[PDB]
């Protein structure tokens, strides 16, 4: 049995543009537990993106937290790129500033 | 203010390529303070707070050794627990592993508990008494007999009782000024109009800690869950957590709206209003 | 501090 991941995409901080912040993409109950995380902006992969360790909710499904520096401007647009063996296609969710 | 000490292990195997890989992590509350991974370069159980590193060499040393043997045991375990199941090595499966105790105010004792699962769904589990398993299926109950023989629940349970309260309470001690804080959380409101017949009000908590929080929406006073919504509480990678609710409110409507923030770390609820 | 045993199933 097989489950796919919640995906949500967000600032550690309020963001506020040109100042130094932390975007986040939280990947919460899936299982199995290999599962593939970018985090894009304007398209493109940061290649300097760290993630927590491995671990599960009571339901045993897992968790991720996957993260980079980054300092926002106005047009610069950031997504989170997801793939997991649930997913037919990779999953991308935009970084919206008020979510 | 009860507390708990867990140890959650993930050990997955890979039959393309070579040896299972294999993650234990280790909590207090909600902040993580250890990690292992088999594939890491170090080979040593690492922390992962900075309350944690005033332990010496025997204390990595020993954590080290027994959590390298519990990796090699798992490894073992998904051997055999394929056997059961007479499953192909062409499939990748996964052992997952809970245990932990938690205390009250007083540092007491309030319960412990060891839970196991294959493939993401429930093996076995140490029961409420401390003394007895619970098999999910027939392959699981080969191991319960096994832990029978062996009496591993009276081995397990002077763990729970003991040594892991002990632990707990001194890590819960030396880590007091990050364990024992209440990081209340920083509330505010924000709007988003949809069409010109409709708005969405969303209410934020930022920067909180513990995790546990309620959100609540009400319209002229009375409780609010139509057209609510309620995201998974998320952490913001520092140590305290975020979480918000929204509501779709009509448009011109939103002045009627409250929302309304409970937490630990709040003397009294906070109420907001657009 | 984990506990020092961990059995096979």
């Amino acid at each position: 049995i097989q489950r796919t991941p919640k995906i949500q995409v967000y600032s550690r901080h309020p963001a506020e543009n040109g100042k130094s912040n932390f975007l986040n993409c939280y990947v919460s109950g899936f299982h199995p537990s290999d599962i593939e995380v970018d985090l894009l902006k304007n398209g493109e992969r940061i290649e300097k993106v760290e993630h927590s360790d491995l671990s599960f909710s009571k339901d045993w499904s897992f968790y991720l937290l996957y993260y980079t520096e980054f300092t926002p401007t106005e047009k610069d647009e950031y997504a989170c790129r997801v793939n997991h063996v649930t997913l037919s296609q990779p999953k991308i969710v935009k970084w919206d500033r008020d979510m | 203010g009860s507390h708990s000490m867990r140890y959650f292990s993930t050990s997955v195997s890979r039959p393309g390529s070579g040896e299972p890989r294999f993650i234990a992590v280790g909590y207090v509350d909600d902040t993580q303070f250890v990690r292992f991974d088999s594939d890491a370069a170090s080979q040593r159980m690492e922390p992962r707070a900075p309350w944690i590193e005033q332990e010496g060499p025997e204390y990595w040393d020993q954590e080290t050794r027994n959590v390298k043997a519990h990796s090699q045991t798992d490894r073992e375990n998904l051997g055999t627990l394929r056997g059961y199941y007479n499953q192909s090595e062409a499939g990748s499966h996964t052992i997952q592993i809970m245990y932990g105790c938690d205390v009250g105010s007083d540092g007491r004792f309030l319960r412990g508990y060891e839970q196991h699962a294959y493939d993401g769904k429930d093996y076995i589990a140490l029961n409420e008494d401390l003394r007895s398993w619970t098999a999910a299926d027939m392959a699981a109950q080969i191991t319960q007999r096994k832990w029978e023989a062996a009496r591993r629940a009276e081995q397990l349970r002077a763990y729970l009782e003991g040594t892991c309260v002990e632990w707990l309470r001194r890590y819960l001690e030396n880590g007091k000024e990050t364990l024992q804080r209440t990081d209340p959380p920083k509330t505010h409101m924000t709007h988003h109009p949809i069409s010109d017949h409709e708005a969405t009000l969303r209410c934020w908590a930022l920067g909180f800690y513990p995790a546990e929080i309620t959100l609540t929406w009400q319209r002229d006073g009375e409780d609010q869950t139509q057209d609510t919504e309620l995201v998974e509480t998320r952490p913001a990678g520092d140590g305290t957590f975020q979480k918000w609710a929204a509501v779709v409110v009509p448009s011109g409507e939103e002045q009627r709206y409250t929302c309304h923030v409970q937490h630990e770390g709040l003397p009294k609820p906070l109420t907001l209003r657009w | 501090a984990i506990f020092q045993s961990s059995m096979t199933k």
